[PDB]
């Protein structure tokens, strides 16, 4: 993650503003949607559309963005709770990480045209990468 | 494997597509944000910065021959082996491409899709367009295995 | 695809493997070096630190179900497609394992056959080797394809 | 990593020793025999058993994981020149990083049996990871 890539996070990520619960929302819709597997990680939710329960995790996952980047230089530190609980206590496969990370990007592109210029795509995907090592960093 | 009403939302939103510039943006953005990609590229001139990329006419004209080739693998979505067996030849025998590239740029062109369709890029259609470009993908992937 | 001194080098090799402890070895260090894949096995008891993995009845006996389903493609290397159609079922249709854990156990075994083998596990014969778990993980990724 | 993780790679990597050298060109010939493609990387190179390039190349790499080894902590900072080389000048594809883990982790279990316990060997796993994702971290 170089500054340039901190710098064009930020940013687009401050766009997102009071969004992020149904911007997480939809992206956790869309992984639900693309890649059914991932479902097995929810069995006790009601995952139909326009759940409530999808809302709510869909609200902490954008709140846990948020906090990410705001802490972007000290991400491990600040994300130690959350890597905690999916390394081991879910033990999520990684691939469900760039699945979701794919799909936060596709909701990204899909409600900010202006803000989704190819070098803040890249950007996107590099912390969002960062992220995911992260939360799977304790295994 | 698409559902009739999957196939149907799919080939209602390629024919708002602009093959002229779909594919261009497409092959940029996987130059930009996997730039390991531009080693493949090395004949297409400038491609330092993403402005560089994604104005460089040979990497406009090479998108819309790949955007020409996802569209006739769109028509054959049932053949879709047989469709790719000359690309797949090309792309694993001839210049050693890495078949998880393949993903890598399916995925660019779903999210370049959602980019200019927006809110009519809904989840069922992008799940479809997963589908489809998933297909594409082990399809050209298939002389490796 | 193998040669026959591919083929011949790996029949010599996998004669002398001991089929009791091997694919325990295997499966158990699988566990240790990645161990999201302990969300499959959550019925075989203590998983906590690696000698309780590598101590485990479960894990053995699993393991050497898992050797004995190698040799059986091995066995037969130009019908591995056939051969583990009902386990790719299995592995995908209702473990939903992701394909990559296939890969990732193919290189464990072969990291336990050098392990095991030392200086007689050659640079060709890994070559072989890795042609063989190559090809066991394509055919168990057909569920997927 | 871990704690135990960095006593385990620098106890692993210290008994490696002056074999160091040997242990490379070994991984390289592996893993140009084992993954063809990877070739493509060295046209200029006499890639034939027991070459002196490949030899001197292996040397230069084992030079490299043990500053690495010395310097894990720090890595990211004391690999600045090799991931500037590896991502600007090579660009190359990082499937061939995990590629060449895993004939790094082929030779030392085939040449350290006693060293190489299933903990060593997660220890190396995640180590050799790291130096991977240092070495494509420009990109
Ligand atoms: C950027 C990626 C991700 C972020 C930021 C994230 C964040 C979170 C947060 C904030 C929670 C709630 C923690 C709490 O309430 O104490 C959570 C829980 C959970 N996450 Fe994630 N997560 C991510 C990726 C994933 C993925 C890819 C999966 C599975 C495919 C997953 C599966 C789960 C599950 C099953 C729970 C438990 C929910 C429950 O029991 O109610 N997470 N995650
Ligand atoms: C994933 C779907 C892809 C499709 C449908 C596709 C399609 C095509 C097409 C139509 C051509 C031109 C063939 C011709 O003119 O005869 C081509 C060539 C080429 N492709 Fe792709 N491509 C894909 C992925 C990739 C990726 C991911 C890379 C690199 C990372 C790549 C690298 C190249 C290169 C370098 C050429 C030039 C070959 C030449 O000039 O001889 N392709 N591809
Ligand atoms: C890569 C080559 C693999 C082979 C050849 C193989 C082979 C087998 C065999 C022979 C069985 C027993 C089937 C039966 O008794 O009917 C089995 C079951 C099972 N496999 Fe694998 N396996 C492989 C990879 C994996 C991986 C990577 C995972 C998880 C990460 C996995 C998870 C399981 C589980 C949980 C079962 C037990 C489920 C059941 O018996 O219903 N397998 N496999
Ligand atoms: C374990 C990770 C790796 C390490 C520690 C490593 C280390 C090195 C070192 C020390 C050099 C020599 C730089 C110098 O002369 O100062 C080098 C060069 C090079 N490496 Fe790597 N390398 C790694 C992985 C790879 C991989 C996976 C490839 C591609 C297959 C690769 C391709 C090259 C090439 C092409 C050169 C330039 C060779 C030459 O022109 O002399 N490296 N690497």
């Amino acid at each position: 993650l170089s500054p340039a890539d901190k710098t064009n996070v930020k940013a687009a990520w401050g766009k997102v503003g009071a969004h992020a619960g149904e911007y997480g929302a939809e992206a956790l819709e869309r992984m639900f949607l693309s890649f059914p597997t991932t479902k097995t990680y929810f069995p006790h939710f009601d995952l139909s559309h326009g759940s409530a329960q999808v809302k709510g995790h869909g609200k902490k996952v954008a709140d846990a963005l948020t906090n990410a980047v705001a802490h972007v230089d000290d991400m491990p530190n600040a994300l130690s709770a959350l890597s905690d609980l999916h390394a081991h206590k879910l033990r999520v496969d990684p691939v469900n990480f760039k699945l979701l990370s794919h799909c936060l990007l596709v909701t990204l592109a899909a409600h900010l045209p202006a803000e989704f210029t190819p070098a803040v795509h890249a950007s996107l995907d590099k912390f969002l990468a960062s992220v995911s090592t992260v939360l799977t960093s304790k295994y | 494997h698409l559902t009739p009403e999957e196939k149907s939302a799919v080939t209602a939103l390629w024919g708002k597509v602009n093959v002229d510039e779909v594919g261009g943006e497409a092959l940029g953005r996987l130059l930009v944000v996997y730039p390991w990609t531009q080693r493949f590229f090395e004949s297409f001139g400038d491609l330092s910065t993403p402005d560089a990329v994604m104005g460089n006419p040979k990497v406009k004209a090479h998108g819309k021959k790949v955007l020409g080739a996802f569209s006739d693998g769109l028509a054959h979505l049932d053949n879709l082996k047989g469709t790719f067996a000359t690309l797949s030849e090309l792309h694993c025998d001839k210049l050693h491409v890495d078949p998880e590239n393949f993903r890598l740029l399916g995925n660019v062109l779903v999210c370049v899709l959602a980019h200019h369709f927006g809110k009519e890029f809904t989840p069922p259609v992008q799940a479809a367009y997963q589908k489809v470009v998933a297909g594409v993908a082990n399809a050209l992937a298939h002389k490796y295995h």
